């Protein structure tokens, strides 16, 4: 009796869709679309004729319902149809979102076919329908010694993390893989809990006493820390990945008597904090013979022996330039050469972590000694060490 | 690999969702249908939905696949499998649906049953001509009589869809006892299921008058909660078998007294249900005025109704307003009065000239309410106030003239056609008094053109009974309409008027007096009504949207 | 280094937390600035930058700033480059009212212009030009004219100066005199480098659109320095070939210019134009020299202009012809930009007379182009062209694809169809029969979206032919007794039923008797304009059927009718009911006959489809 | 004529605007919203030249940005895309690579490369490498 159903956005972009006569196609969805969506100055109504085609809508939050129809249709049923049917929704996956609609395509649709087959509104009880649906909804809102005492409150919180990347000659990255272990030393009095606050943004061996049962709201993790310094666990992020440097080697084959190349690093992080150590390699076709390198920071060397030319800056803030540009002596060769196109690798330390990843909230709490967390006076340090991080070139 | 495979068609499905398309998958999901876990078929069978409702065409090819899982012992797969049979709208799908179908009536599951009387109703819509849709059609009726309330619901709903066709059948349906196995599928059935019972059962007759009271008070108790269609449907029901005699038993009175409370209360659910509900109730007034007649406290809107709930609401309360509820009606429509809404305003201050017309003893009241309501001095609010004067002038003649004035003390704007009209007809009327009628009427003919229809031919009637009521002074402006609309408009029906009043004052200008400036009757009490036939036959179809959109079902399908 | 604190500034304010947050932040920088400019020694060049820096940022950001404006002006008064930039940068987004403000403004760009460096002027003038004002024009008449003389000035500056006097002459036309610089702008379009002739080029467009007669001479040089441009070698300028196409925007823009100009006078000039168009449609023949998207883009853009110059002129007819063919192979072009501008440039080139046949060809593509767009703006683009294509004996065929496409369109533009569907069937049909079928189907499929005025044509039509009369009677006759029908056709068939019902009395199927008690079944559920036509033709029947005249006393007489709330049909039904009554037999017979035919009138359904598009 | 260009993204923030007329407050606020609303909506699979009101623009993805350039009924459509292109070319070759942070932590750079390419409504130039020249020899000086 109820000829389709459609859910609309505050733009007018139908998220999902259902038809269930054949007389209701994409003409009713532009027709509702222009006539509620982008009304200019005619009065509110929920249901409108247009087209000889009824339009029956019900506005809950940012998201419009409407149940076309075609027919004459018991006018009240629809509305209490589609009041059953957001109770339903409210009792499954909650409130109404974009989000919720977006990531519960297969729930949305599993349940208007149970709960509606070719326009009747079969019986909608929830603990009916729970059994009738298989899927479900995805809602987004260390033994240690007797008395070990310590005088010095001394805790370690590194953040190791390893970035691995290859990315095309003109720009555009391929693959991107990460690598991140966590050390801590924890010097510390009693069997406190203590609570570590970090967002994760990314689903993922553990410690023994590391229980991941409660992981899904935010972090929600307690463990009991073993003395001494140790691995907590091995982890991928790629989602959400903050690359340290940007690499843009702009090289130029002007004939064999002599080769143009250019490389530019442009560090993309926060200017506030200093990267150290940042090592660039560039490789250099084995027919050189003496080079002339040119560098608006830093220095730069060539190592023969290495077969490519070396360049090392002691620090550089955030969001800055650098230049280096070599004239490459080439000798005549006789074929086949192509440099074998090697890449350009960079190696270089910075005192963030790369994926992002920053501490919430740390809480300690004794039930022995009965200290205040905050009175643990403790400050963070970062270590964001790279791996082979290579720029096609 | 089962979970992998899960998950990959997962992920399929909702990149399909999405919008991209994905039919290049479509045998990897077509292979994989041949499982054992309820969820992947399921999943399988949503994704070959995504396809099939919107355009079907692709999903052809696994006809072979519906029949192998149409024998799954499990009723979930069986009901699925054959929902998503009949979902394809192909002409050869009854081919491949006939012979499972049939098995399917039978199936030791109530929700199997259901889904394939569903199914029945699907495949009656697309490619029903040959004998098996009446052979279908015949065990339809049988299944009908059945321990579940869900296949006796769904089974009902498809012998109502079928009845469009109507080959000098009497519905396919009904038969003696029938009745009672349909009340006793109410007592047990579900609300959607009462619904499609109840809506069925309002297409039945009575017979005799005991059958009627039998079934009048076995309807009367389901009143449940499934908001106004239930409750809709039930007065429906009732009204359609209002055959007692009003010189009959105690149960005509005791069946309005027991109408009456249930049909106050519809007025407390979400504000659709709100209006549906006013709607109907607007109807049901218009038909048996001895249900609402002392309820009207329920129908005073509040400021947590909506614009079209608001606007109802005075309509209604128009309709069930009398002499003995006019100080009510006038309060609270004085507090409506600065209410900001526009066309809540216009209607509220309408309403209080409605009324006058309405109610003849309280004329008085009414004139002056409106003119303390003219006081404010807002545009529209004047606008409104010079129709409504306008209206009451056509019903008490030659006793509220004076009030035109004090009126148009504050017509600073003049916008609204409606108002130009009105004041364009007050001014024409009362010609042999008002000595500025020429200049006034010569004054609106400088923008003829670029006016509202009704404007044009009310200021065309207004010149032509100027000119019949002081022929001598004005014999040089009629001939300045008559000349302006008549051959400078394309509107046939003005341009043809405009002939009509040229040939009579050119004919005969006495039957000219005696036909334009006639006594004309008054407007005696007119309150907006519909047509007796049409309201007759808009009480057959009260749950329907024949009764929100006031128009017989055969003006829209 | 310049200025580093912007940077952090710019990090703390992007990565902060809710609206609040930022709010506050910004609102401290604000506070921080205030007092920065309050006293203080911020004479420091680099204080002064990054100060004017951050407060345009927080302009830029979507905050109201009012203040910190003179300090915009204090940066100009200096020798560092950077500082002018900046400060010309905050005029130019920032603009207030203050008399002395602009005073000090248009002092500081007077002392610019008096320079040696062509930065300085560079700055100055895209300060001016970037704005626009009436009291920089007043100011600045007669000093950017001095400068696009040919003197001691460098390519940029007279770039600059050139859009200057367009931007000046586009703002306030009536502060640009004519004296004795327009021949050096003219001889400024055959000089060096390609940039001045671009904006020499764009000067002389606007110019000559404006005031053809200063610049006559213009027309010969365009046409010389196309020839040159289109070939002069494979490899010739390498710093203007744009991807293998030789500066495709200084062809469109000399392209333009000689569009907005007569066809040339003197006959070789006409024959190098001619040779000139001709290579470049070749070239666009040819095979593409790259494989990549933006060579194509060129060469049609210029191709295009190249096609939009010959339909300006309409004066080589085997131009003409080639260019439809150029056109018709690209309405099968797999991109969907190149199919939406050749859409478009036939739709243009469909008006003249001497390519109509070769347009004419192209309907089964347009059709099956409008069929199977999949887009929402090449078939609108499509209805276009087969508007434009229409002819006597196209008619047909046209109107019916429109009415299918009309069928299962979207209803946002089902009025543009509508209208252009009613208009074709008025002008371009042969028998009459033809369009008052085609304005049936129109009301029976569209309906709701009809017009104000297409029925009025209709009835027009009707009544003015005297040859479609009994046809139209029939087919409304026939069509009213359909269940679901438009009040659109209740109104038609009211007027047309009460106007020629006896030329279907003839038939016994069709008395007076069925078509009156249909016409009253129809009455009861119209708005109020459809009773009072519906009345209009109750009284004609009265005369028309003296049968029948009982029946409409009858309906006429009710209180439905003579106490309707509403001022027409009130006064409708109570002058019908005296006329019928009076019955004198000559006087009714009089009024109700002539109805005599429509004069012929500006067509308002042009008029309307003209303005509302 | 040029009417304005605008470098926004797919959230709607806008990293350069630039208007070749006076538009009131509020009016330059719908402008922007209206452009986006329209550019998000279509995908590859359509024109470029969408039109609206009594304008037309030209859109143009770029990585996660949509340059748009309005321009007049009568004015060209291809060209103008390929000015946009040149745009985003020189661009590309100035800061070595075009993002968002570039645009955002270098805003009055992006107004002098627009301001050279885009002076009073037209193209003022049409060359990257003399552009690029012409703009390095305006940035080693000070």
């Amino acid at each position: 009796m109820i000829g389709g159903l459609f859910i609309y956005n505050h733009k007018g972009e139908v998220l999902i869709s259902r038809v269930y006569r054949d007389d209701i196609g994409r003409n009713a969805v532009d027709a509702f679309r222009v006539n509620v969506i982008h009304a200019r100055q005619q009065v509110r109504s929920p249901v409108t004729n247009i087209a000889r085609t009824s339009f029956f809508h019900v506005k809950r939050s940012n998201i419009w319902l409407a149940a076309v129809t075609k027919q004459n249709v018991n006018a009240a049923m629809v509305f209490e149809f589609l009041y059953k049917m957001c109770d339903v929704m409210a009792a499954y996956f909650g409130k109404i979102s974009e989000e919720n609609i977006k990531n519960n395509f297969v729930l949305i649709y599993e349940l208007l076919d149970e709960i509606l087959d070719f326009g009747y509104p079969q019986n909608s009880e929830t603990g009916a329908l729970k059994t009738f649906i298989t899927q479900q909804g995805i809602k987004s809102q260390g033994w240690r010694r007797e008395g070990i005492k310590y005088r010095r409150n001394e805790l370690f919180l590194d953040v190791l993390e390893s970035v691995n990347l290859l990315m095309s000659p003109q720009g555009q990255v391929l693959s991107a893989h990460v690598s991140g272990r966590v050390v801590m030393k924890s010097y510390l009095s009693g069997m406190p809990e203590c609570k570590f606050g970090m967002n994760d943004k990314i689903v993922i061996t553990f410690h023994q006493c590391v229980r991941l049962s409660k992981f899904d709201s935010e972090r929600s993790i307690s463990f009991i820390p073993p003395d001494g310094e140790f691995e907590l666990m091995r982890y991928r992020t790629t989602k959400d990945i903050i690359l340290p440097f940007r690499v843009i080697p702009l090289v130029r084959e002007v004939g064999r008597t002599k080769l143009e190349v250019k490389v530019v690093i442009k560090s993309n992080f926060k200017p506030s904090l200093l990267a150290q150590k940042i090592e660039v390699r560039i490789p250099t076709p084995l027919n050189t013979s003496g080079v002339q390198v040119i560098c608006m920071k830093g220095k730069a060397k060539y190592k023969a022996s290495e077969n490519a030319i070396v360049w090392k800056i002691k620090r550089m803030a955030g969001m800055k330039e650098s230049q280096i540009s070599a004239e490459i002596e080439l000798l005549p060769t006789n074929d086949k050469k192509k440099w074998a196109r090697p890449p350009i690798s960079m190696n270089f330390e910075v005192p963030f972590a790369p994926s992002g990843l920053k501490v919430r909230y740390l809480k300690v709490f004794e039930p022995k000694l009965n200290y205040s967390d905050h009175d643990v006076i403790k400050w963070v340090r970062y270590i964001g060490r790279s791996g082979i991080y290579e720029t096609r070139c | 690999k089962k979970e992998k495979r899960k998950e990959a068609v997962k992920k399929v499905i909702a990149a399909m969702t999405v919008g991209k398309d994905v039919s290049s998958l479509f045998p990897d999901v077509v292979n994989c249908m041949q499982t054992d876990n309820l969820e992947l078929k399921k999943l399988v069978y949503l994704y070959l939905m995504n396809y099939a409702k919107s355009q079907p065409d692709m999903a052809i090819m696994a006809v072979n696949s519906f029949v192998k899982d149409c024998e799954d012992p499990n009723p979930l797969i069986r009901a699925l499998a054959v929902r998503t049979m009949g979902c394809i709208r192909v002409d050869k799908i009854t081919e491949y649906l006939c012979e499972p179908l049939r098995k399917c009536l039978k199936d030791e599951d109530p929700y199997v049953r259901k889904t394939a009387a569903v199914c029945v109703a699907k495949l009656h819509d697309i490619n029903a001509q040959m004998v098996e849709d009446q052979g279908f059609l015949d065990s339809l009726r049988d299944l009908i009589a059945d321990s579940n309330p869900m296949v006796v619901a769904n089974a009902v709903a498809a012998l109502s869809e079928i009845s469009e066709s109507h080959p000098n059948s009497n519905l396919l349906d009904l038969n003696p006892q029938n009745i009672n196995k349909l009340l006793t599928a109410l007592n047990e059935c579900t609300e959607w299921g009462q619904i499609f019972i109840l809506d069925c059962l309002s297409n039945y007759n009575p017979k005799d008058d005991r059958e009627a009271q039998s079934i009048c008070e076995r309807v009367t108790p389901r009143l449940s909660h499934a908001n106004s269609a239930v409750v809709l449907s039930a007065v429906k029901v009732l009204m359609k078998f209002l055959e007692l005699l009003p010189k009959d038993s105690d149960y005509y009175n005791m069946l309005l007294k027991k109408l009456a409370p249930p049909l106050v209360t519809l007025l407390s659910g979400e504000p659709e249900v709100q209006y549906v509900a006013l709607r109907n109730i607007n109807l049901i007034v218009q038909k048996r005025p001895e249900i609402l007649k002392q309820e009207i406290k329920v129908f005073f809107v509040k400021y947590n109704d909506p614009i079209y709930v608001k606007l109802e609401k005075l309509d209604i309360m128009i309709r069930l307003a009398s002499q003995a509820n006019i100080a009510q009606v006038l309060a609270e429509l004085k507090e409506y009065a600065t209410e900001v809404d526009v066309d809540f305003v216009r209607k509220a201050v309408r309403a209080i000239g409605r009324c006058a017309i309405k109610v003849e003893q309280s004329a008085e009241r009414c004139v002056s309410t409106l003119l303390d309501l003219i006081q404010t001095k807002v545009n529209y609010v004047v606008q409104e106030a010079i129709v409504v004067i306008r209206d009451i002038f056509r019903k008490y003649p030659n006793k509220y003239e004076s009030i035109i004035a004090t009126l148009c003390e504050n017509l600073d704007s003049l916008d609204e056609p409606d108002a130009r009209a009105a004041m364009i007809w007050i001014v024409g009327e009362y010609a042999e008094r008002i000595d500025n009628a020429d200049e006034l009427l010569e004054s609106f003919l400088e923008g003829f053109h670029d006016e509202s229809t009704q404007v044009q031919l009310t200021l065309l009637t207004a010149i032509v009974k100027l000119f019949l009521k002081k022929p001598s002074e004005t014999q040089e402006l009629v001939q300045q309409v008559l000349s302006l609309a008549t051959q400078d408009s394309d509107n046939p029906d003005l341009r043809d008027r405009g002939y009509i009043y040229w040939r009579l004052l050119s004919t005969d200008p006495v039957t000219a007096k005696e036909v334009v400036l006639s006594e004309k009757p008054l407007i005696s009490e007119e309150t907006d009504l519909i047509e007796p036939t049409l309201l007759d036959e808009l009480i057959c179809h009260i749950g329907s949207l024949a009764s929100v959109y006031h128009k017989p079902p055969n003006a829209f399908v | 280094d310049g200025m580093r604190g912007l940077a952090v500034f710019i990090s703390d304010i992007r990565n902060c937390k809710s609206k609040e947050a930022e709010i506050k932040r910004i609102n401290k920088e604000l506070a921080n600035i205030r007092s920065k400019f309050k006293g203080d020694k911020a004479l420091d060049g680099y204080s002064k930058k990054k100060y004017v820096c951050k407060l345009l940022f927080i302009f830029l950001l979507g905050h109201d700033i009012d203040f910190g404006h003179m300090e915009a002006v204090n940066l100009l008064s200096s020798n560092r480059y950077t500082e002018k930039q900046i400060g010309y940068l905050f005029i130019s987004v920032l603009v207030n009212s203050n008399s002395e403000l602009i005073r000090l403004i248009n002092n500081a760009i007077k002392n610019d212009l008096a320079s040696r460096n062509p930065t300085f002027m560079g700055l100055a003038l895209h300060c001016i030009a970037n704005v626009g004002s009436r009291e920089m024009a007043e100011a600045f008449a007669g000093e950017i004219p001095k400068i696009l003389v040919a003197g001691d000035t460098m390519d940029s500056v007279k770039q600059s100066a050139a859009l200057c006097l367009l931007r000046l002459y586009r703002t306030s036309p009536d502060l640009v005199p004519m004296g004795d610089w327009t021949s050096r702008v003219v001889h400024l379009l055959n000089d060096q480098h390609l940039g001045v002739v671009t904006a020499a080029t764009s000067l002389i467009t606007t110019l000559a659109q404006k005031n053809p007669e200063e610049f006559k001479t213009s027309v010969s040089l365009a046409v010389s320095r196309l020839s040159r441009i289109v070939t002069s070698a494979s490899t010739d300028l390498q710093d203007y070939t744009y991807y293998f196409v030789p500066a495709p925007w200084l062809s469109v823009k000399l392209l333009r210019l000689l569009q907005c100009y007569p066809p040339p006078e003197d006959p070789a000039v006409r024959g190098r134009l001619t040779e000139c168009l001709e290579t470049i449609l070749n070239k666009a023949q040819e095979p593409p020299k790259s494989k990549k998207v933006q060579h194509s883009n060129a060469k049609n853009a210029v191709l295009f202009e190249a096609i939009s110059l010959i339909i300006h002129h309409d004066s080589e007819p085997n131009l003409l012809v080639r260019a439809c063919n150029q056109l018709g192979q690209f309405l099968q072009h797999r991109e969907t930009n190149l199919r939406y501008l050749a859409l478009e440039s036939m739709c243009t080139l469909a008006s003249s007379e001497f390519s109509h046949e070769a347009v004419k060809t192209h309907i089964e593509t347009v059709i099956n182009a409008l069929k199977t767009e999949r887009d929402v703006s090449v078939r609108q683009r499509a209805v276009d062209l087969l508007y434009a294509m229409c002819d006597r004996s196209n008619a047909q065929q046209i109107v019916a694809e429109m009415l299918s496409y009309l069928e299962t369109a979207d209803y946002s533009i089902r009025e543009e169809i509508v209208l252009k569907v009613a208009i074709l069937a008025e002008k371009y049909a042969v028998d009459y029969t033809w369009y008052v079928d085609t304005i049936l189907n129109l009301i029976r499929i569209a309906g709701d979206y009809v017009s104000e005025e297409v029925w009025y044509r209709v009835i027009q039509i009707v009544i003015n032919r005297d040859d479609v009369q009994g046809y139209a009677a029939k087919t409304v006759f026939e069509a009213l007794q359909a269940p679901a029908c438009h009040e659109n056709l209740v109104k038609v068939g009211g007027y047309i039923l009460g106007e020629f019902g006896n030329l279907i009395a003839g038939d016994p199927r069709s008395s007076p008797l069925i078509q009156f008690n249909l016409l009253h079944s129809k009455f009861h559920l119209c708005s109020v304009p459809t009773r009072a036509l519906l009345l209009s033709t109750y009284i004609k029947f009265v005369n028309l059927f003296p049968e029948v005249k009982a029946t409409i006393q009858d309906v006429l007489r009710s209180d439905s009718q003579l106490k309707n709330a509403d001022v027409e049909l009130q006064q409708r039904a109570v002058e019908y009911l005296r006329l019928s009554t009076v019955a004198s037999t000559d006087i009714l017979a009089t009024v109700l006959e002539e109805m005599p035919p429509f004069p012929e009138r500006e067509s308002s359904i042009l008029a309307k489809l003209k303005k509302k598009k | 004529m040029i009417r304005f260009i605008l470098i926004q993204n797919r959230a709607g923030k806008t990293r350069l605007a630039k208007w070749y007329m006076q538009f009131d407050d509020d009016e330059k606020q719908k402008l922007i919203e209206e452009v986006h609303a329209v550019v998000t909506v279509r995908d590859a699979k359509h024109t470029n030249f969408v039109e609206f009101r009594n304008f037309k623009i030209i859109y143009r993805r770029y990585a996660g940005l949509y340059f748009c350039i309005c321009v007049d009924v009568n004015d060209n459509n291809l060209a103008y895309l390929e000015a946009i292109h040149n745009f985003v070319e020189v661009l590309n070759e100035y800061f070595h690579n075009v993002c968002e942070l570039d645009l955002v932590f270098n805003f009055y750079k992006v107004y002098t490369v627009v301001d050279e390419m885009f002076l009073a409504g037209e193209i003022r130039e049409t060359s990257q490498t003399k552009v690029l020249k012409q703009l390095l020899m305006l940035q080693s000086l000070e």
